[PDB]
C-alpha cells in the first residue's frame, strides 16, 4: 500500500508540460489558482517521511523526497521560461 | 550429470539426443575416447553419417561442421562437442 | 489544476499491461512428492529439496532478448492434508485472482493413498477460490463475470458445451512425478491409474503431460500457466492410443474416448483399490516445570491481550 | 561493416554486365577494413575491465562477438571468393 | 554445400582475483612500577593547579 | 614443446607441416581456440579445405578422416589432432 | 565470531555454507592450516573439487578462479579465501 | 630476503627461477597483492598457466596442485605458496 502511496501521492511519470502551460495558461486568474496550488505541492513534498517502519522491514524512502522535490522545483522553472516566450513572441508577430 | 547446452545450431530433436546419448556414454563409459565413440555411433545411425565426437575435461577445437548440426554442451564439468561434417 | 489532472490520467491509464503486472501460482501437490524438485529445475536452480512445505515462498526471472525487463514470477506452494485452509486462504485474494492460476502434481509413488489426498488439497482450493470473486463484496463484480465466462468457454472449444460437470473458475496444469515408478504396476492398474488422471483432466480442463528430460512440455506447459513464461500453448495430439506416454490437451478428452461422470469414475475408483503423547503426564519435576507453567502462561496470555486484528 | 560489406560482396563475384562498377566498390571495402576491424581487438582489451566489474553480465557483448566471428570470416571469404571469381570471370569473359 | 565454421573453448573464463588484508596498527608504550606519578608516556596552560 | 608423432597416415612431409605449424600456432597463442584455429586455417591454405584441428591437454575422440591426411602429435604435454574430413 | 563478506562471486547459497562451514572449522581448530583443510575438504565433498582455502591475518593473494565459484570474508579478524579452481 | 624452502615439489631448475624471482618481486613491489601478482604472471608466461601465489606473514593454506609444481618457502619473514592447479 504504501509503495503505492508514494507512486499516487506525486506522480513520478510527469510528462512533459511546456505545451499546456503555454496554450491556455498565465492570465492573472488563472495563474494565481495553478501556481498557488504548485506552491502548496512544494509544502507537501517537504514533508515526505525519510523511511518507513514496519514490525519487519526498514524502507528508506529518502532517495524518493529528493526527487519529488525537485519535481515539484522543475515545474515552476518550466513556467517561468514558457512566460518569458510568450511575451517575448506576441509582440514580434503582430509587429509583423 | 547436469546438463548444460552453450552453444548450439541444431534442431530441438537432435539437441535432445545429443545430451541424452551424451549421458548414457558418459554413464557407461569411463574413458573419453570410448564416451565420444558412442555418441558418434549412434549419431550416424539415428542421423545418417558423418559425425564426430571430442568428450573431455580441457581442450580447445576450431572445425567446419554442417548447417544445423552442431551441439557444444557440458554434462557436468565434462565438454561435448558433436556435430556433422562430410 | 490541469497540469495535475494530465499527470495523473496518464501514470493512471498505463501500469497495468519494464514489465508488465505479473502473475504468480501455486502448487497443489503432496508431501515430498518430488514437487520440490521440478519446482526447483523449472526456475533454474540447483537447490536441494525439501520434503515438507509450509506456505514456501519462492520466485524466479527471465528475460526478453531486448533487454532485461526484469519478468518476475511468484510461487508458492502446499504439500500434504495440513493447515490447508490456513495456509492456502493466505495467498489468495479475489482482488488478484485474475492472476491466480493453479498446478497440480501427482506423486506416482502410491496412487491409492494420492487420491484422497489430491481431492482433499483440490476441494480446499477450488472452493477458495469460487468463494472469493464476490465474498470481498465486490460490488463492481463485471471482472467476475469475465473470469467465469472465459474460463468456462476455453475448454470445450469443438465439444458441445452441454454443462460444466464440476465449475472449476481458475485455470489448471496437471502433472505426473518420479513416473519412473510407474512402469513397475500391474498393467491392469496402469490402465486404471492413466484413466483415472485422464478423468480429472476432463473434470478440470485441465492438460496433462508426462515427466522426463526429452519432455520439454513440462517446462513450457507450467511456463504457459504461468503467465506464458516459458512459450504458449503449442498444442501437441493426446496419446490415449498409445497409453505409454501420458499426455492429454485439455479439450480433447471427451469421456467417450479417455473414458471408452459417476458411472466412469465408479469404475476405475473401486477397481484400482477400495480400502482407501505431548502431555508428559507419567513424570515429575518441581521447579522445572513449575517455572515452565509461569513463563508459559505469562507470555502467551500478553500476546492474546495485544488484540492483534490479524 | 563487416554485414553491409557481405551483402554487397555477395554479388560482386558474377559476371553481370548489369554491375561493371561494382569493382569499385570492392577495392573500397578492401582498403576500409585495415582501419576499421581493429574496434573487435579495442572492444576484448577494454572487455578485460568490464568483464570484472560488471560482473560478467556482458551478455551483449559476447553474442556480438560471435556475430562478428561469422562476418568476418564469412565476410573475409566472400572476399577472397569475389576477388577470385572476379579475377577468374574476368579472365574467362574478356576471352570469350 | 552450406558448412559453417565454429570453435570451442573447454576454459570458457578465467577470472583473476587480487587480494588484500588490512594492516596492524601498533604503538610503542612505556610503564614502570616504581616511579612518579605520570608512569609512562608515548615516545603549559597550568589549569591544573587552579581548582586547588 | 618438445614435438613427438605418436600417430600418423600422412605423407612425410605433411607430417612436417603439422608440427611446425602447431609449433607456431603454440609459440604465438595462449588459449587453444586460437592455436586451432591458426592451425586449421593454414592446412586450407596450402592443402585445401576442408582441414579440422583439435588442441588440449585432456580429451577424447572418435573421428572419420580422409586417408593419407590425419596426424595426432604432442608438444610438450599438449595434444593436437589435425585432418581432413569433407 | 561476526561473519563479514566483503567480496563474493558465488551463489547465496554457497555464501553462507562458507561462512557455517569456517565458523565450524575456527571452533574446531586453531592452526589456519587446519582450518582451511576443514573448510576446502568440505566443499569439494559437497560442491565437488576442486577447491582451495587460504586462512589468515596477513597475505595478499593473486588467484584465478571459476566464476562463481569465489568468495572472501572474515570471521572476526582472520580472513578466508575459499575458490574453485581445477 | 634470505631463502629458506620448507617444502617444494619441483625441478631444482624451476626451485631457484622461482626464488630469484620472489625476490625481485620483493624489491620491486611493497604491497603483498602486487608481489603475488608480477610473481604469478612470471610462471605463467614460461611455465603456461594457471598458477597461484600467495605471499605474506601469517597464514595457512590447504591446496591441491598438479605434481612437479609445488614450492613453499620464505624470505626472510616473509612466506611464499607458489603453485600450478588448472
Amino acid at each position: 500500500a504504501v509503495l503505492h502511496q508514494h507512486k499516487e501521492w506525486i506522480v513520478i511519470g510527469q510528462v512533459d508540460m511546456e505545451a499546456l502551460v503555454e496554450k491556455h495558461l498565465f492570465t492573472v486568474h488563472d495563474w494565481e489558482k495553478n501556481f498557488k496550488a504548485l506552491k502548496i505541492k512544494g509544502k507537501e513534498v517537504e514533508r515526505l517521511p525519510s523511511a518507513v517502519k514496519v514490525d519487519c522491514l526498514n524502507i528508506n524512502c529518502n532517495p524518493v523526497k529528493t526527487v519529488i522535490d525537485d519535481l515539484i522545483q522543475k515545474x515552476x522553472x518550466x513556467x517561468x521560461x514558457x512566460x518569458x516566450x510568450x511575451x517575448x513572441x506576441x509582440x514580434x508577430x503582430x509587429x509583423x | 550429470r547436469k546438463a548444460v547446452i552453450k552453444n548450439a545450431d541444431m534442431s530441438e530433436e537432435m539437441q535432445q539426443d545429443s545430451v541424452e546419448c551424451a549421458t548414457q556414454a558418459l554413464e557407461k563409459y569411463n574413458i573419453e575416447k570410448d564416451i565420444a565413440a558412442h555418441i558418434k555411433k549412434e549419431f550416424d545411425k539415428k542421423y545418417n553419417p558423418t559425425w564426430h565426437c571430442i568428450v573431455g575435461r580441457n581442450f580447445g577445437s576450431y572445425v567446419t561442421h554442417e548447417t544445423k548440426h552442431f551441439i557444444y554442451f557440458y554434462l557436468g564439468q565434462v565438454a561435448i562437442l558433436l556435430f556433422k561434417s562430410g | 489544476e490541469t497540469l495535475w489532472e494530465i499527470a495523473k490520467a496518464e501514470v493512471e491509464k498505463r501500469g497495468i499491461n519494464a514489465e508488465i503486472a505479473e502473475k504468480f501460482v501455486f502448487f497443489i501437490g503432496s508431501k515430498n512428492g518430488g514437487k520440490t524438485t521440478i519446482i526447483l529445475r523449472c526456475l533454474d536452480r540447483d537447490e536441494p529439496p525439501k520434503p515438507t512445505l509450509a506456505l514456501e515462498y519462492t520466485y524466479g526471472r527471465r528475460a526478453k532478448g531486448h533487454n532485461t525487463p526484469k519478468d518476475i514470477a511468484h510461487f508458492w506452494e502446499l504439500g500434504g492434508g495440513t493447515s490447508l485452509l490456513d495456509l492456502i486462504s493466505i495467498p489468495i485474494t479475489g482482488d488478484t485472482l485474475r492472476t491466480f492460476s493453479l498446478v497440480l502434481v501427482l506423486d506416482l509413488s502410491k496412487p491409492n493413498d494420492l487420491w484422497p489426498t489430491m481431492e482433499n488439497l483440490l476441494q480446499a482450493t477450488k472452493s477458495h477460490v469460487d468463494k472469493v470473486i464476490m465474498k470481498l463484496g465486490k460490488t463492481n463484480a463485471k471482472a467476475v463475470s469475465e473470469m467465469r465466462q472465459k474460463i468456462w468457454n476455453n475448454m470445450p472449444k469443438d465439444h458441445p458445451d452441454h454443462e460444466l460437470i464440476d465449475p472449476f473458475p481458475v485455470p489448471l496444469v496437471i502433472i505426473g512425478s518420479k513416473y519412473d515408478v510407474f512402469q513397475d504396476f500391474e498393467s491392469e492398474k496402469r490402465k486404471v491409474i492413466c484413466k483415472t488422471l485422464r478423468f480429472v483432466a476432463h473434470y478440470y480442463g485441465a492438460s496433462l503431460m508426462f515427466t522426463s528430460k526429452s519432455e520439454a512440455l513440462l517446462l513450457k506447459i507450467r511456463g504457459v500457466i504461468n503467465q506464458l513464461a516459458f512459450g504458449i500453448d503449442k498444442s501437441k495430439s493426446i496419446c490415449v492410443d498409445q497409453n505409454k506416454p501420458l499426455f492429454i490437451t485439455a479439450g480433447l478428452d471427451s469421456f467417450g474416448q479417455i473414458g471408452s461422470p459417476m458411472e466412469l469414475w465408479k469404475k476405475v475408483y473401486e477397481k484400482l483399490f477400495p480400502p482407501k503423547d505431548p502431555a508428559r503426564d507419567p513424570q515429575y519435576a518441581e521447579n522445572e516445570v513449575d517455572e515452565m507453567r509461569i513463563q508459559k502462561d505469562l507470555e502467551l496470555e500478553q500476546y492474546k491481550r495485544s488484540s492483534s486484528k490479524s | 561493416f563487416v554485414t553491409e560489406a557481405m551483402e554487397v560482396l555477395t554479388i560482386m563475384p558474377q559476371s553481370v554486365e548489369e554491375i561493371g562498377d561494382a569493382n569499385l566498390q570492392y577495392s573500397k571495402l578492401q582498403e576500409r577494413k585495415p582501419e576499421i576491424l581493429p574496434l573487435f581487438q579495442e572492444a576484448e582489451d577494454k572487455n578485460r575491465l568490464l568483464r570484472t566489474v560488471a560482473g560478467g553480465g556482458l551478455e551483449t557483448i559476447s553474442n556480438l562477438k560471435a556475430k562478428w566471428d561469422k562476418f568476418e570470416l564469412x565476410x573475409x571469404x566472400x572476399x577472397x571468393x569475389x576477388x577470385x571469381x572476379x579475377x577468374x570471370x574476368x579472365x574467362x569473359x574478356x576471352x570469350x | 554445400k552450406n558448412t559453417k565454421q565454429a570453435y570451442v573453448q573447454c576454459n570458457e573464463d578465467n577470472v583473476e582475483r587480487d587480494i588484500q588484508t588490512e594492516e596492524i596498527e601498533t604503538r610503542e608504550v612505556w610503564t614502570q612500577h616504581p616511579g612518579e606519578s605520570t608512569v609512562v608516556s608515548g615516545g603549559t596552560s597550568d589549569a591544573v593547579v587552579m581548582p586547588k
